[PDB]
């Protein structure tokens, strides 16, 4: 307290001087303990328990005199009370720097967001909103003549509500012009709509109609003709065509915003006009009209909070005059009226209001904008999880003292022992509320108080409590006869529909309502049941506020075209001769297509073609992003197509992802693995950098190969020392922009498993503020170009918070066909060279064609006719397809995907055209000619087709799957009676050659006869070693999988220490085991070096590959969200090639460092089944039991 | 099959009012049955052709096994002056449970009237309740005085620490401890299966909801001017009798059990007030057509008691009645409270303008109740009967 | 059920496919828990936690939480839902044997007991989109007209559906028209319902709208039917007497 602001010790000065002397006692004291820290020793200090005693006396009078003066500033600002101790301190202690005051400005107020202040921070000149618009005060406060924080903050309180009722004064009078007119002129009311605040231009409107309908029903009360009501009507009813003209036009987004509002309000005024004409009501004392929220405003009175009265039935309140900011007016539905009838009419009867239904039906919305209405404050305490308990007592004080409301989400959500003390504290002030009704009171002194904080707080009569609940449930039975519920069940959703499509100048808002209603039921009750679908009221809303832009756009891009030419322009005839069923079913598309499932889409369309038929949605053209997407993926090797062409779905994928980094900031690809997540983004990356020129960087950041602490930085408790993390240390280096990070494209994709744990600190960050709050506590703001991108594989453990703040690219497996793979596959054999290293990879991206280099090395020449050769059975029905379907049908060690069994028999079919080079090299005599090629291509083909498919089957299916391809296949597979084909080898020669010609027989000696590094060469165990050379030749993260005592470690480490240039690392994996291991083991054997490049790891030992043989893969365990961190961080190492220093916060790019692993099967105890992220890269081989003749032969 | 047809009188009995009653012979047997095996032929002859009446021949089940004045006692009023007298002893509370919204302490205040005896009564809820309560309960204990504790279900956890202290405390003869709830499952295991548990539920008609509503309201209340408040207090005492009662009927009555109470009863009554008030504003007497009924109306269908109900239907059926109840008419001399009563004759409004004549209407109410007197048809009583019929086989499976 | 590509078109045969798919699920629970409670009895199996406290719950009546995994009665004994699952699953058999050799049309043309589906909301639902896709019409101007039909195999219409097993509670449906009745209820013999496009017309003073709850307990509301009422009868009489429908009694 006395070391974080200076201004402290003026405010306190003798609990300064006090403080100071006990620390120094206290700090001799330290001293003397640290000289002798023995416990004996400390015991043994002279007199030390005496003084120990005296400085908890004075520490703790200091501490409570501190308390005190806290509690006497709230007291004198009862709104501090919604700011911690913490904030309060900062807030007064900060009294020269006005400027940090303006962060705790929403806690305390409802709309005030910050104060704008004079040129030297003398004088409040007014209030501003959180949107920009800005309240100027008729006579500023001066903070130079009031210095005191209490006295000028409550000054500009009194000020901004004094402002308030005069501009409210102004408003009306002039308003009042043109309800009583028969033409209002669009220029003048928007020039009136400009000229004063949103809330304020909505009373007074309300204000002008209820005075015209109190004034009508009066006269009619003697005359007895409806004229003055149907003149009412009118006026309305031209204020409203003239609303819906202006809402046509392009207006800057706040007087959009109040157009929109003032069009909510009058389409309930004529409908309320409409139901006073229809029932025949002659008198203004009807309860017809009495039911009505009416407005009487009194300019005269000299009091501001005396000066406009609400009142509704018997219930009659003051606007409290409470700047709102740009508050989101709610379509005053019947069930909402009836809410604003019970809780007026409880409010009143002094009982609080619990509003109680399903969630998502407008409860706490409603409540709020009652509230709102009123001119009030109201706090809405959300009772999940995030709830403040110990704030709740001084937030109950601050609403008793200011007269604020309090709204709890869901109050059923509170656990049993916060939902008793909350339960207690709202009955006792909802006690002393109805302390307020009793008749015989004496009104001229009226101290009602509760007992609040263990303290008589006095209860303002005008502040109220309600509690919205959730059944399946009721209220806690001190406070049941204390709150008056209501059944919020079921909202008007067909209205609020049709007010908002009115409100964005559609003419056929009724129609599109009924339509888009039931439309988004359908979708609600038709579609797969998914997390990430939201079909509720507030999607519908955005729905139609996309409809309204996209109607719009179109106005817009009509005019601009008619202006080019030579034609006329009006907005009106533009609007009119245009479909609004078609910009409908777009806005809908766009929003709802790019989350939809595989499955679902077809389901959306039908549902869509039944509720709008014969209004069809065609996809935006995008030319240019098009030829720039063909462009880079022909670089990229990858397949392009448009429409229903191969490769159609995975361009219209990364079509709405570009849409989507267009529209939000934070995104996220949620694609099952191998579904073409990746390349999506990174080509949507090169596309956009060829086309807009500017430069695209992305930062693949896996979240859970590191902790929390090194992904968003940690400060030292005890020397407060800051440590950026990870995403940290990026979103610094990009705001900096030493080297221009504002001008190139910085995308922060994050590739790994979403849970509720690294996401809560990136929650405001992803939300609107876009803002990152670090525990040091400066404030990031999000720069503009930065997009924050999660690709994921599933949302199982991710919340609805942070799929809410995101955008939605869903890449179902659909999107990736199988002939695409192909594709790519065959293009990077024709195209790269498997032998060429570090030589002719930067030649790739140095030739835009490559002309002249064709013949480039004798490697890719012999690539290139292997994939000649293999191109006939990589083709839509071919070989390899219908093998991959029957490999589907049967069952595996491990859950069995598309691109693990794609992968392995690529690196197969690389291994091939290396023996075909190694043979050409040892004859250069005799090349190797073209029909040997072609038969032992063929062979190799079916070889890898067998071991990569059936790799992980038993015996049994492999056998299965090699009887398939013989009654599949025309090529000649071996002519052996009773030999599965998996038991005989391609030679060099297109010949088959059994594998037992190449298993030797070994002599053992007398001793070592069982030694645990003793390997007899049998069948399986040449064979498997052949698959480790082959798949270890490409450096992929090999794993041998089967039952104990098969001998997966043993082949390995055989197989491993048979290679000459070869580290073996033995790193045995446990429930235990940690991405901190790898860390000791690549320090252990490896070294980082500062390339120019950037960092690079690579083992001491130069000229050798280090292998990391871990043991039991499956071992270590999942988090509670179920995932594995040390496997992350190998599918990392894997994948991206490299990882992040979590002291420099750098990247590392592995070099000459491989894996292989061994594992059980999964359905073992104690053994995890593996990510489908990791087991795409990893070749799985079931290594059975050896059998009756390898067990003959070894033993 | 064949008894039944060649059976005459068949059709007439199983049509007939109270066949268990008459109950005839369809069974077959080689030896005169006992008179408890003639009870249980004719309990599974009722069961499968009056399932509705099983309960009363239930009931001849018992008076045939245990007498017949086994239940006697219970419908005579409980007598707590002998059962806290003798059976209680001194350390074992004296659990008074009640319905949610009935009140049983007022039964122990006449028992301590009568008996002479000093009782403290204290309401639980608060710290200064808490103490209060723990105050008092060492001074009766030292000093044999009565202790009651109003509403205790609202602390579940002082109610476990109560049960712990009185394990080991050791009263005098003299003391006598009340707990009063209104039957929650947050009351403990321990305290229940530690005291003395009397189960209070009101007695059901509209008579007695009439009655219990007009005790409650102070006479001062409804004796305001003007002279037709009382009246309308009487419809809304009716209205709130016809709901409740007729709560007792879902899912036929009320699509749901809505806790209709005291709670409603009380905004109806001040919303009358209120809205009155306003209207009269100080006159003795205002015309019939003057009264506010649709405000009335409107707010006790959307606010008073339509709060509760979520289903439209049953905001329908709110709706109709309030619009039947709350007219002008209801000021006249023939206006019908309940149309088409037990098939014939209907109940007719009290013509008095004083609160003591509709309270002497109410009181002189034939004790012959039908579901007609609700609006319900009549044949809705038997199906609340066979569902009660049918729950006791559940419960008695339950106990096997 | 087996999909194809004509089938998944069919908003009736995808309902009718995730009620079997539902209901084979339940099945297999059920029977599997079933089976286990016999090998306990026969004395060859040892009785756990789950199936103590199963056999402990079939043996008081109590029904299962682990079943019902659809809306029930609530309260409900453990042979009224076994009785009740006999039957839908019987029906289940049957509209699966409709589906595979009868043909996607044949859906459209059997009559359907909304007591026997889980979720009948769902079938009023997909006939209402069918008759839309049927006719070229939007859905959300179609209206359900209800016509009780007292014939044995009422001719079906384009646009009519047939539903069986609805009861009505306190009313007698003569000639497509509503009486007060005194008899504890009464059952629909078919009913026609009838997907017709919406018209302006007022409703009349003579017609009431009544529930169709699902079950008798009236927890769960499926839809609502507008029927003219029979002679002088008061509608305000069939909101107090708690007239409605029922899918199941
Ligand atoms: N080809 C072989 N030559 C010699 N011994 C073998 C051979 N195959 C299996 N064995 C024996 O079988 C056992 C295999 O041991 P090991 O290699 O540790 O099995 P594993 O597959 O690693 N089983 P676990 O780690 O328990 O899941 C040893 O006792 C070996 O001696
Ligand atoms: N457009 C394409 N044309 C051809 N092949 C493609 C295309 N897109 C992707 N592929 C192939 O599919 C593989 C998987 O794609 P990608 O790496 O983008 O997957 P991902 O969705 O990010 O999966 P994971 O969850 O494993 O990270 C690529 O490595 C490439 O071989
Ligand atoms: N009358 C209305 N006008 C406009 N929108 C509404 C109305 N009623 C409800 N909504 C929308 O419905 C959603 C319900 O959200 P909210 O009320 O916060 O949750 P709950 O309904 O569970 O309390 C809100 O996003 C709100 O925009
Ligand atoms: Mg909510
Ligand atoms: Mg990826
Ligand atoms: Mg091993």
């Amino acid at each position: 307290i006395f070391t974080g602001s200076a201004d402290i010790k003026h405010l306190l000065p003798v609990e300064t001087q006090r403080f100071q002397s006990i620390s120094t006692e206290f700090l001799a004291l330290m001293k003397k303990v640290s000289k002798s820290p023995l416990v004996m020793d400390v015991l043994n200090i002279q007199g030390v328990q005496r003084s120990l005693e005296r400085l908890a006396d004075l520490l703790g009078k200091i501490q409570k005199a501190l308390g005190e003066y806290l509690e006497r500033e709230r007291s004198s600002f009862p709104r501090f009370y919604f700011v911690g101790d913490e904030d309060l301190l900062e807030i007064i202690g900060n009294s020269k720097n006005v400027a940090k005051l303006q962060k705790h400005f929403k806690k305390m107020f409802a709309g005030v967001s910050s104060i704008i202040l004079n040129e030297d921070n003398s004088v409040v000149l007014g209030i501003s909103s959180r949107e920009g618009e800005e309240v100027m005060f008729k006579t500023p406060v001066s903070i130079t003549e009031h210095p005191k924080i209490n006295e000028w903050l409550t000054l500009v309180e009194k000020e901004m509500r004094v402002t308030l009722a005069k501009l409210l004064a102004e408003s009306v009078t002039e308003v009042e012009i043109f309800g009583k007119a028969t033409s209002i002129d669009p220029n003048t009311y928007i020039t009136w709509i400009d000229k004063y605040q949103a809330q304020l231009v909505v009373l007074s409107a309300q204000i002008a109609w209820s005075e015209n309908v109190e004034t009508a029903l009066s006269s009619m009360g003697g005359g007895g003709d409806a004229a003055p009501l149907h003149s009412v009507l009118s006026n309305v009813e031209v204020t409203l065509n003239v609303l819906a003209d202006s809402v046509l036009m392009e207006q800057p987004p706040l007087r959009r915003r109040k157009l929109e509002h003032l069009i909510t309000e009058l389409v309930h005024q004529r409908d309320v006009t409409r139901s006073l004409i229809k029932s025949k009501i002659d008198n203004a004392k009807s309860f017809e009209w009495l039911s009505q929220m009416r407005f009487y405003f009194d300019p005269k009175q000299t009091d501001v909070l005396q000066q406009l009265s609400i009142q509704m039935a018997n219930a009659k309140f003051n606007y409290g005059f409470e700047y709102l900011g740009v508050q989101d007016k709610l379509v005053q539905t019947p069930l909402t009226d009836r809410c604003y009838l019970t809780m007026t009419q409880a409010l009143e009867a002094r009982l609080g209001g619990s509003p109680f239904g399903p969630a998502g039906t407008g409860k706490t919305e409603s409540v709020k904008a009652l509230g709102h209405q009123l001119g009030r404050f109201v706090l809405v305490f959300n009772c999940d999880e995030t709830f403040d308990f110990q704030a709740m007592g001084r937030i109950f004080v601050g609403l008793c003292q200011v007269g604020a409301w309090g709204c709890f989400d869901e109050f059923n959500r509170l656990e049993e022992r916060m939902l008793s003390a909350v339960s207690q504290q709202v009955q006792c002030i909802q006690e002393a509320l109805r302390e307020h009704s009793n008749p015989n009171y004496d009104k001229t002194s009226a101290p009602i108080t509760c007992e609040l904080l263990n303290k008589q707080v006095k209860v303002s009569p005008d502040m109220a409590i309600f509690i919205t609940m959730n059944p399946g449930s009721n209220l806690p039975d001190n406070l049941k006869k204390l709150f008056r519920s209501l059944a919020m069940t079921k909202p008007d959703r067909q209205l609020i529909a049709q007010v908002m499509l009115y409100s964005q100048g559609f003419r056929t808002a009724e129609v599109l309502a009924n339509k888009i209603v039931p439309f988004f039921k359908l979708c609600d009750e038709q579609l797969s049941s998914q997390s990430h679908y939201d079909f509720g009221l507030r999607a519908l809303k955005s729905v139609l506020v996309s409809a309204g832009n996209v109607k719009r756009e179109r106005i817009q891009k009509i005019k601009r075209e008619k202006e080019e030419r030579g034609e006329a322009v009006d907005e009106g005839e533009i609007a009119e001769n245009l479909p609004e069923q078609e910009i409908l079913i777009q806005s809908v598309c766009e929003t709802m297509v790019p989350k939809l499932v595989a499955e679902d889409i077809p389901l959306l369309f039908s549902l869509l073609s039944d509720v709008f038929p014969g209004v069809q949605y065609h996809r935006g053209e995008m030319t240019a992003l098009r030829e720039e997407l063909k462009k880079v993926c022909q670089e990229m090797y990858l397949t392009y197509g448009d429409g229903e062409e191969v490769g159609g779905m995975w361009v219209e994928k990364v079509l709405q992802l570009y849409q989507i980094t267009q529209i939000n900031h934070g995104l996220m690809m949620v694609g099952p693995s191998g579904s073409g997540k990746s390349m999506a983004w990174r080509v949507l990356l090169k596309a956009l950098e060829r086309l807009e020129g500017v430069e695209g960087v992305a930062h693949i950041i896996d979240p859970k190969a590191i902790s929390k602490d090194h992904l968003y930085g940690t400060l030292d408790p005890n020397t407060r020392e800051w440590t950026d993390g990870l995403f940290t240390h990026v979103l610094r280096k990009i705001i900096d922009s030493v080297r221009g990070e504002l001008q190139k494209r910085q995308w922060i994709v994050f590739d790994g498993d979403v849970d509720p744990e690294w996401v809560e600190n990136l929650n405001s960050v992803l939300d609107d503020n876009k803002l990152l709050t670090l525990p040091n506590g400066e404030r990031l703001s999000l720069p503009p170009n930065v997009r924050i991108m999660f690709e994921v594989q599933d949302l199982k453990y991710a919340t609805l918070a942070t799929v809410s703040r995101c955008g939605m690219v869903w890449f179902s497996e659909d999107v990736l066909s199988t002939d695409m793979i192909f594709n790519n596959f065959l293009a990077r054999l024709r195209s790269i060279p498997l032998d060429e290293g570090e030589d002719e990879a930067q030649r790739r991206r140095k030739g835009k064609e490559d002309e002249g280099e064709e013949a480039a090395s004798p490697m890719l020449q012999i690539q290139r006719d292997a994939a000649t050769i293999m191109q006939p059975y990589f083709t839509s029905n071919g070989l390899v397809t219908k093998a991959l379907e029957h490999a589907f049908q049967l069952e595996h060690i491990m859950d069995l995907t598309r691109l693990r069994c794609l992968g392995s028999l690529f690196s197969m079919l690389h291994q091939a055209c290396r023996n075909v080079a190694q043979y050409n090299a040892n004859h250069p005599d005799f090349p190797m000619q073209i029909e040997q090629l072609e038969r032992y291509i063929q062979r190799y083909l079916v070889y890898a087709i067998l071991w990569s498919l059936s790799g992980d089957s038993r015996l049994k299916m492999r056998a299965e799957l090699g009887e398939y391809i013989r009654r599949i296949t025309t090529v000649p597979l071996p002519t052996a009676p009773n030999i599965p084909i998996i038991d005989y080898e391609v030679s060099i020669s297109g010949e088959w050659s059994p594998w037992q010609a190449k298993v030797p027989q070994i002599e053992v000696e007398t001793h070592k006869v069982a030694a645990p590094d003793v390997v007899v060469p049998t069948l399986d165990t040449v064979r498997h070693e052949a698959l480790l050379y082959t798949w270890l030749a490409e450096h992929k993260p090999l794993v041998l999988c089967g039952p104990p005592g098969s001998g997966k470690t043993m082949t390995l480490f055989s197989a491993l220490r048979a290679l000459p240039d070869m580290e073996v690392v033995g790193l045995n994996f446990s429930s235990a085991t940690t991405p901190e291991l790898l860390l000791k083991t690549f320090d252990h054997y490896c070294e980082y070096r500062r390339t120019p490049n950037g960092v690079v790891l690579a083992p001491v030992q130069l000229g050798k590959w280090l292998v990391l043989f871990c043991d039991e893969i499956n071992l270590p365990d999942m988090d509670k969200y179920g995932t594995q961190r040390v496997i992350s961080f190998i599918r990392q190492m894997v994948e991206h090639g490299g990882f992040y220093r979590t002291s420099d916060q750098t990247w590392v790019k592995l070099e000459r460092i491989q894996f292989v692993g061994a594992c059980n099967p999964p359905t073992d105890p104690g053994r995890k089944p593996l990510s489908h992220r990791f087991l795409r890269h990893v070749p799985v081989v079931y290594v059975d039991y050896p059998g009756p003749a390898s067990l003959t032969q070894i033993y | 099959i064949a008894k039944v047809q060649a059976d005459e009188q068949f059709g007439i009995w199983l049509d007939s009012s109270s066949p268990e009653q008459t109950v005839p012979y369809l069974w077959s047997e080689e030896t005169p049955a006992t008179p408890i095996g003639q009870a249980i032929h004719r309990l599974l002859l009722i069961q499968a052709f009056r399932p509705d009446r099983l309960l009363a021949m239930a009931h001849m089940f018992v008076s045939t096994n245990l007498g017949e004045s086994f239940m006697s006692i219970m419908e005579q009023p409980l007598d707590l002056t002998h059962i806290v007298g003798t059976e209680v002893k001194p350390n074992t509370p004296v659990l008074m449970c009640s319905v949610p919204g009935y009140d049983a302490s007022g039964h122990v205040e006449d028992l301590a009237a009568e008996q002479n005896t000093q009782i403290t009564s204290i309401a639980i809820g608060s710290a200064e309740g808490f103490n209060q309560a723990d105050k008092a309960i060492n001074t009766a204990v030292k000093s044999g005085r009565w202790v009651m504790l109003k509403n205790v279900h609202l602390a579940p956890g002082w109610l476990m620490q109560l049960e712990k202290k009185l394990h080991s405390l050791q009263p005098h003869a003299c003391f006598r401890l009340f707990l009063t709830m209104e039957i929650n499952p947050k009351v403990p295991v321990n305290l229940l299966r530690a005291g003395r548990i009397f189960v209070f539920e009101p007695p059901p008609g509209v008579k007695a909801n009439m009655l219990r509503t007009f005790s409650s309201i102070p006479v001062s209340r409804i004796c305001k001017s003007p002279n037709e408040r009382a009246r309308l207090y009487f419809l809304l005492a009716w209205f709130h009798a016809i709901i409740q009662e007729r709560l007792r009927y879902a899912p036929l009555g009320w699509s749901k059990k809505y806790e209709f109470g005291e709670s409603d009863l009380r905004s109806a009554c001040d919303t009358v007030d209120t809205w009155l008030d306003d209207t009269a504003k100080g006159r003795q007497n205002i015309s019939p057509d003057k009264i506010p009924w649709s405000a009335l109306k409107t707010l006790m269908a959307q606010s008073i008691y339509g709060g509760r109900v979520d289903n439209e239907f049953d905001q329908r059926l709110l709706n109709t009645f309030l619009e039947r109840l709350f007219t002008t008419r209801s000021f006249d001399s023939e206006f019908k409270l309940a149309c088409k009563v037990d098939g014939h004759k209907d109940i007719q409004m009290p013509d008095g303008i004083r609160r003591e004549e509709f309270v002497q209407w109410v009181e002189l109410l034939p004790d012959t109740q039908t579901p007609s007197w609700l609006g319900l048809p009549n044949n809705a009583e038997r199906v609340l009967l066979t569902t009660q019929g049918v729950d006791m086989i559940s419960k008695m499976l339950k106990m096997q | 059920l087996k999909r194809t590509v004509e089938n998944i078109k069919d908003p009736l045969f995808r309902f009718f496919e995730r009620e079997v798919k539902m209901g084979a699920k339940l099945l297999q629970d059920v029977r599997q828990d079933l089976a286990d409670v016999v090998q306990v009895c026969e004395g060859k199996k040892k009785q756990t936690n789950y199936l103590r406290t199963l056999i402990n719950e079939l043996v008081k009546g109590i029904l299962p939480r682990s079943w019902s995994h659809y809306t029930v009665p609530a309260g409900m004994t453990v042979i009224q839902w076994v009785s009740d699952f006999s039957e839908r699953i019987k029906q289940l058999q049957n509209i699966s044997l409709a589906a595979a050799s009868g043909g996607a049309k044949e859906l459209k043309n059997i009559h359907v007991c909304l007591g026997g589906l889980f979720v009948p909301e769902a079938y009023i639902t997909a006939t209402r989109q069918y008759v839309a896709q049927a006719n070229s019409w939007s859905l959300e101007e179609l209206c359900l007209e209800v016509n009780v039909t007292t014939s044995q195999g009422a001719t079906l219409d384009a646009c009519s559906f047939g539903v069986t097993g609805l009861k009505l509670q306190g009313a007698t449906c003569n000639n497509n028209k509503l009486s007060l009745s005194n008899a504890i209820s009464t059952a629909l013999p078919l009913t026609q319902l009838r997907w017709v496009k919406q018209t302006n017309t007022e409703k009349k003073a003579s017609v009431v709208t009544l529930p169709v709850y699902l079950n008798f307990t009236r927890a769960d509301l499926i839809f609502t039917v507008d029927f003219e009422i029979a002679t002088k009868e008061d509608p305000r009489s069939f909101y107090e007497r708690g007239v409605a429908v029922l899918c199941t009694e």
